[PDB]
């Protein structure tokens, strides 16, 4: 294939009016990349520089090759690296690199950008292997003072992409850091005339920070770099400042340990000074800097709480600076928007920062904030009163109970009075502030003196502007959550009134500013905390939601706009969520209405556009099944088609909820579940084997295996091997990336494996010969639990895992598995779980059981 | 005195004076 033919393929792939020709071209391109990668890469690089080719085809050439060289998936990354190294000949490599460098200095910025990304991908492969030594010399020379602007900027882009494209948790660019910094800082320093170049340099520097540890450990280099960054924060151009402050914040987060001299000698004074800028963007920059400091010092405190002997040390920047920083933040609170728009601004950032200060510094925040509140809560300007309640609410988390209780008692009359303020913004924030008081120190509201006035303010507010009503629903949730646990609880005396008020807000005609949905959410809370003493109010909710569902189903949807229809769907979702909670909370009350409910649910399922609410319908059907037990069997024939269709819609979230139905009936049908188990297993085996399955399906299915095994017991043995294979495969799957999303997903998978093993060990309690060949596998998983804090720090996870240690031990008194019970990590894990006081007492009891059984195992 | 004692007089010359990144980074000077 020639350059011209390849270019024609690319062009046709994106520009042909004929979709057939587009797909044919894409297939032929991928096929050449598979059959002759050397030629594919060479030709791609030649089209990149071919002026005779349309711009989009040249950009596409570069980006497609780039996407065959780097990936997010680490495994794909490694495969691409080895393919470049072994399958592209040295002469081909040299030609591709030369062509990419030619395109980098193109007068067309789109060509230059694509070329920069391609250069970055190749560099990410070669520099860690001590290759392409010419590149960094070219980059350093290219950002030299007398180079033209486009060459500087394109090269700085390439350096940024280089650092961003490398794995964050890697040493791939360490060996190049010196030259990277030279090239980057050359563009960042004050002598550089182009704002675009300084911006690109600072953004690249931010990208590079994770690769310059060795440089930051050198005092002279660290000093010079920090000097350049600070110089940039004082630059005249506001975008340059913004970029430099991004750098400063990232440096503080990554290299906190080195910041004390820079804080003392300059940054404290500088950032405090600019926090008073009349420009909201500048001030916002300084605010973000101090929020970063607070976040890091809170994280240090947390880590030292988990391990008192960790080397990390806080310098207490925030604590020492409160006197000088906090008054400026408070002043920023009066820069709200003169309505309604709700768009973010510096005043909201300053509020979040103030809350970080209070969490980090406790009682030290009180004096300046309380002074501001006193000065402004009765001011004539609505901005000052709103700022006052914002500040007061923002210090309710951090200080000790004595101080908070004292000042809540002192301020509650004025705060409740602000619920009658003429300013909508003031009332909105006042309702929020009452929620903050309730949420952190609910006992601060004296049951006789102020709780009736608090409840009354919430009830009036639910009838106010929807913005106020939403915050009143949130506040009611906080009140119930924080007061229900006390015995007696005062909040139950107000349950009828509260419920009545919430029903009224749920009966709003619209959901403007989320006031109606929020009310439904609070109703769910009311249900979940209801006691027998307020049984009647529970009944009131049940009656309301059932009737309400009926009402929504009288609405002719062919007279609705798209927006109208979305509103109706969200309302039906709110209703069905509360209804599911009602059904689960009082199973005895459900039988008489079961038929009617299913009649409605099937109707909802047969509606056109049922795909939008079918998830919530399945949640309610599952709750009804759980509550009726064997009484649900009469609906199974009619429900089966829907269930199977939902289970097979592996792309849609409805399949997850359908798995949740299986989980419910496995528990609620008792003996009667066995007659369906085989069919369920078959379906599930297909589902988890479907490549079109969304990721969230995998953990759900794993967990439900545990449910099934738990209820069918020995009937599970013929499936055991297959299921164990799945569990093993799942527990040995590394995170896809180092990103937070991949690690969190992996945690979900491991949690589901824990569910599976718990259910299996419970089900096979009497069949140790069936479990025996998997004990070591289970112990490998448990070791994973003991190693990763995202697992063992969770009370329920540790309770289940240490429970497995004990129960498995109890199943084998023959000593056939005693070899696992002498391991230091097992003993240590049992002891950490038994002693850690943030673990509940049920967890510690389970750890005791595990310790008894482990010691007995060593006795054998 | 290993405590945070900031100055109200900022000075960002942590080391106008001429300075090259090439003379700093990797320079060991």
């Amino acid at each position: 294939m020639s350059t011209a033919e390849f270019a024609q393929l690319l062009e046709n792939s994106i520009l042909s009016p004929d979709q057939n020709i587009r797909l044919t071209s894409e297939t032929q391109l991928k096929k050449l990349s598979n059959d002759n990668f050397l030629q594919f890469a060479g030709l791609s690089s030649q089209v990149l520089i071919d002026e005779n080719t349309k711009l989009e085809g040249r950009i596409l050439a570069a980006l497609t090759l780039k996407n065959e060289l780097v990936s997010k998936d680490s495994v794909k990354t490694q495969q691409f690296a080895q393919r470049w190294i072994t399958q592209v000949s040295p002469e081909a490599k040299n030609q591709i690199k030369t062509n990419a460098l030619t395109a980098l200095v193109s007068i067309e910025p789109r060509i230059a950008n694509a070329a920069a990304q391609l250069i970055a991908a190749i560099a990410d492969i070669e520099l860690p292997h001590g290759a392409w030594p010419e590149l960094m010399k070219i980059m350093v020379d290219n950002t030299g003072a007398e180079q033209p602007e486009n060459v500087k900027r394109a090269s700085l882009l390439a350096l940024g992409y280089m650092c961003e494209s490398a794995d964050p948790q890697s040493q791939a660019l360490v060996s190049s850091s010196n030259n990277i910094l030279i090239a980057i800082v050359q563009g960042a320093q004050s002598t550089e005339t182009s704002k675009a170049v300084r911006l690109a340099a600072l953004n690249a520097l931010a990208d590079s920070l994770i690769f310059i540890k060795n440089n930051m450990e050198r005092e002279g280099e660290r000093n010079y770099l920090m000097q350049v960054v600070c110089e940039a924060t004082q630059a005249e151009d506001i975008e340059v400042q913004a970029a430099a402050f991004g750098c400063l914040c990232k440096i503080m987060s990554l290299y906190y340990t080195f910041m004390k001299p820079y804080m003392e000698q300059a940054l404290y004074a500088l950032t405090i000074a600019t926090m008073k800028s009349p420009n909201d963007k500048v001030a916002s920059m300084t605010v973000e800097f101090w929020s970063t400091i607070c976040e890091e010092e809170i994280d240090i405190a947390y880590e030292l709480a988990q391990f008192p002997q960790s080397p990390l040390q806080s310098y207490n920047f925030a604590l020492s600076s409160i006197k000088d920083v906090v008054p400026n933040l408070l002043n920023l609170l009066t820069r709200q928007n003169e309505d309604e728009d709700d768009d973010w601004n510096v005043s909201m950032s300053a509020g979040a920062c103030l809350q970080l200060f209070a969490q980090n510094c406790g009682n030290h925040i009180l004096e300046p904030v309380l002074e501001f509140v006193e000065q402004n809560i009765t001011a004539d300007n609505w901005r000052n009163r709103e700022a006052a309640v914002m500040a007061f609410g923002s210090i309710m988390d951090g200080p000790d109970k004595v101080q908070r209780t004292y000042y809540v008692h002192q301020a509650l009359p004025s705060i409740l009075n602000l619920m009658n303020d003429q300013s909508l913004q003031v009332k909105e924030t006042t309702a929020w502030c009452i929620g903050r008081i309730a949420d952190s120190v609910a006992e601060s509201i004296d049951p006789q003196q102020h709780l009736p006035g608090v409840v009354q303010a919430c009830l009036i507010g639910l009838q106010d502007h929807p913005k106020v009503a939403t915050n009143c629903s949130w506040t009611i949730i906080n009140l119930v959550e924080q007061l229900a646990e006390a015995t007696p609880s005062p909040i139950y005396n107000f349950y009828p009134a509260l419920v009545d008020g919430l029903i009224g807000a749920a009966n709003r005609i619209d959901n403007e500013f989320n006031a109606r949905a929020s009310a439904f959410s609070a109703l769910t809370t009311m249900v979940e905390y209801a006691t027998d003493t307020v049984a009647e109010t529970s009944a009131s909710i049940s009656t309301f939601v059932m009737d309400k569902l009926g009402q929504t189903m009288s609405v002719d949807e062919n007279q609705l706009t798209l927006e109208d229809a979305q509103s109706l769907q969200e309302l039906q979702s709110n209703i069905l969520t509360v209804l599911a909670a009602v059904i689960r909370k009082s199973p005895s009350s459900v039988e008489p209405v079961a038929d009617m409910l299913m009649g409605l649910f099937f109707r909802l399922l047969e509606k056109k556009d049922s795909a939008f609410i079918e998830d919530d319908v399945f949640y309610a059907i599952s709750a009804l099944a759980a509550s009726l037990g064997k009484g649900f069997e009469k609906y199974l024939e009619t429900f089966s088609p829907y269930l199977l269709k939902a289970l097979n819609q592996v792309d849609s979230p409805v399949s997850i909820t359908a798995v949740g139905f299986i989980a419910d009936i496995s528990n609620s049908l008792e003996e009667d579940f066995r007659r369906y188990s085989d069919a369920m297993m078959n379906v599930l085996a297909q589902m988890i084997s479907n490549p079109n399955a969304r990721r969230e399906l995998k953990p759900a299915v794993l967990s439900v295996f545990g449910d099934i095994a738990s209820n069918i017991g020995a009937d599970f043995i013929p499936y055991l091997n297959d299921i164990m294979a799945l569990c093993v495969a799942a527990q040995n799957t590394k995170p896809e990336n180092g990103t937070l999303e991949a690690l969190d997903y992996q945690i979900k998978v491991l949690e589901a494996v824990l569910d599976a093993y718990v259910g299996i060990v419970a089900g096979l309690h009497d069949k140790p010969e069936a479990l025996f060949p998997y004990v070591g596998t289970i112990f490998q998983f448990i070791a994973q639990v003991a190693e990763d804090p995202q697992l063992y720090s969770e009370d329920a996870t540790s309770r289940a895992a240490v429970g497995l240690i004990g129960d498995i031990a109890a199943m084998f008194p023959d000593g056939s598995i005693k070899q696992f019970y002498g391991q230091d990590w097992v003993i240590d894990y049992i002891k950490r779980t038994r002693s850690g006081q943030l673990f509940s007492q049920a967890t510690k009891d389970t750890a005791r059981w595990a310790r008894e059984q482990q010691k007995r195992q060593l006795s054998l | 005195n290993s405590s945070f004692t900031p100055s109200t007089v900022p000075n960002i010359n942590f080391s106008t004076n001429a300075l090259r990144p090439s003379d700093i980074f990797g320079a060991n000077a």
